[PDB]
């Protein structure tokens, strides 16, 4: 088990850790989060009591170093930082635990939710989408735009998702216009899987990270990226059978974890109706179709 | 953007543009089989690609053989149209390639766009206008060349005959759409009006009779007149 201590909590803020969250009061003696499960990525995220817009947060992996949080009164945000002095850090952690000023990562032992949402997400791939290589952890917020969004302004702050475009030369082989546009299999399997992602796990990984950014940060272009990567698979007549079954599990747990009140801002009607009911793979997402119908029949 | 009544005079500026209509590309007759089921037989069709400023018509004849052994023919029709439009633009010298292509039916957008990926600077646009180009096969000489064709074939026409020697593009296009509208809503009567007088002939290199200016005025009034009578009959107004 690992720990992310907090120096202080000077401003009222709702703190998220993965799918859990806690309200902390201005200058409440809060000093961090303990018992964080090793083995998966994690995200710690903040919504100030006074700015209900701007969500923001840090993706990290406790194996890659000792990380803590410190409010910066100049820039006005809780900042993640790395402590290189291992001894100094165990010392801070131990003292705060002794004083019991830390909340416990509240995992139910039956619950594989976070594993299921993060199965293919790897810290190394996150740091390629969020390029800032002086840090081991990755800052994402509500306002950050994607590279594809930027092509249609500041590139240092961009989400470098892999660009998917169904009406591009990349996606359409000359002489197979109609075929490739109606049946994206060659774009999925040769261009994206074999070409760019190298394997389905990296693709699922980006798909999942995009989802999480979409629902935890309210990041619009992440939601666009998640839907595009779903649509590419569902609009391909030829998908490896192992990908279809893994996809149905992946989407099931994403829909399951979805805030019911944001179902209409986070799920694109067209894409979902096409994947579940029109596409080549309409019959291959039974678990996903069953939870969508019982929980959001309106969207369909 | 979409083409509508507001931005209608843009048709007659000096930016090259083409209208593409696919309504006559895949044509069938429906008939009964010996066992009493229904079957279609295809007949030859055409892509109606028109420069509204110049009157140049690129009538690409679609021979039934194109359909042989193919499924989902109405969907394929849209892709074949786009493939042929694209081939037409590639065939044209650079200074003659259009800056816009305006499809008369929105279902052509994705196919043309995909086929025109090599021409990112050509804008594919829909239209909100209700253009009567489907009636192009009511023009006897165009129907005749389509139906006689034994192979794919491009045939070039000026759909304005020599009118531009005497009227603007704006006026020529209004006359053409008026005639085609009339031919659409009541072919028999429209054709009667055009040909009633045996002393007004069609030149061998023309599509329409050689009306004088005053006779065109009368003809247009007769066409107007027909279209509003028909609207009266059709809506019991
Ligand atoms: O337009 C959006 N609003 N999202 C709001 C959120 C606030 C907090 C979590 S999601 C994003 C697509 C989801």
């Amino acid at each position: 088990m690992n720990t992310v201590p907090f120096t202080s909590a000077p401003i009222e803020v709702t703190i998220g850790i993965d799918q859990y969250s806690f309200n902390v009061k201005e200058n409440q003696p809060f000093h961090g989060i303990k018992d964080i499960p090793i083995g998966h990525v994690h995200v710690i995220h903040f919504q100030h009591a006074d700015n209900s817009s701007m969500r923001y947060g840090y993706w990290f992996d406790c194996r890659m170093g000792n990380f803590y949080i410190q409010y910066d009164p100049k820039d006005g945000l809780y900042k993640m930082m790395e402590e290189r002095d291992g001894a100094k850090f165990e010392n801070i952690v131990h003292n705060f635990k002794e004083r019991q000023m830390m909340v416990s990562y509240p995992k139910i032992d039956e619950d594989d939710t976070w594993y299921n949402l993060t199965e293919f997400v790897q810290m190394d791939k996150i740091r390629k989408i969020v390029r800032k290589d002086e840090n081991q952890f990755s800052y994402v917020d509500s306002s950050m735009t994607t590279v594809q969004e930027n092509e249609l302004s500041d590139p240092a702050h961009s989400l470098n998702y892999t660009v998917i475009n169904f009406k591009s030369r990349e996606a359409i082989r000359p002489g197979h216009e109609m075929e490739d546009f109606l049946d994206k299999s060659y774009y999925l399997n040769t261009v994206m899987l074999q070409g760019i992602f190298k394997n389905s796990s990296n693709y699922f990984g980006e798909l999942q990270f995009a989802f999480l950014n979409a629902m935890f940060f309210g990041n619009y272009g992440s939601s666009l990226q998640w839907h595009a990567m779903i649509e590419l698979i569902c609009s391909s007549a030829t998908v490896p059978k192992h990908m279809l079954d893994k996809l149905d599990e992946i989407l099931y747990y994403q829909i399951k974890t979805l805030p019911e009140q944001y179902s209409d801002i986070l799920l694109n009607e067209r894409v979902w109706n096409i994947c579940l009911y029109s596409s080549f793979q309409k019959n291959s997402l039974h678990n996903t179709e069953k939870i969508m119908e019982n929980k959001y029949p309106e969207l369909l | 953007g979409a083409m509508n009544s507001s931005n209608y005079a843009e048709l007659f500026n000096n930016d090259i543009k083409l209208f593409v209509d696919d309504t006559n590309v895949y044509r069938v007759t429906v008939h009964k089989t010996f066992e009493g089921n229904v079957a279609t037989k295809a007949i030859n069709g055409c892509i109606f690609t028109l420069n509204p400023k110049t009157g140049h018509l690129f009538l690409k004849i679609i021979h039934t053989s194109v359909w042989a052994g193919q499924k989902r023919l109405s969907q394929l029709a849209k892709w074949k149209t786009a493939e042929e439009v694209s081939a037409l633009v590639r065939s044209l010298p650079k200074e003659e390639q259009p800056k816009q292509i305006i499809v008369t039916r929105k279902a052509m957008l994705d196919p043309l766009e995909v086929h025109m990926l090599d021409f990112p600077n050509i804008a594919i646009r829909p239209t909100e206008l209700r253009l009567p180009f489907s009636a192009a096969m009511s023009i006897d000489k165009l129907s005749d060349v389509v139906m006689k064709a034994t192979e794919p074939q491009m045939v070039l026409f000026n759909i304005y005959d020599d009118w531009l020697d005497r009227i603007s593009s704006y006026t020529a296009f209004s006359r053409l759409t008026l005639l085609l509208r009339a031919l659409k809503t009541n072919e028999e009567s429209a054709k009667m009006i055009l040909l009633s007088d045996p002393t007004i002939t069609i030149k061998s290199y023309h599509l329409w009779p050689s009306f004088t200016d005053e006779q065109w005025i009368t003809i247009e009034s007769q066409m107007r007149d027909l279209i509003l009578t028909e609207y009266g009959r059709k809506y019991n107004v």
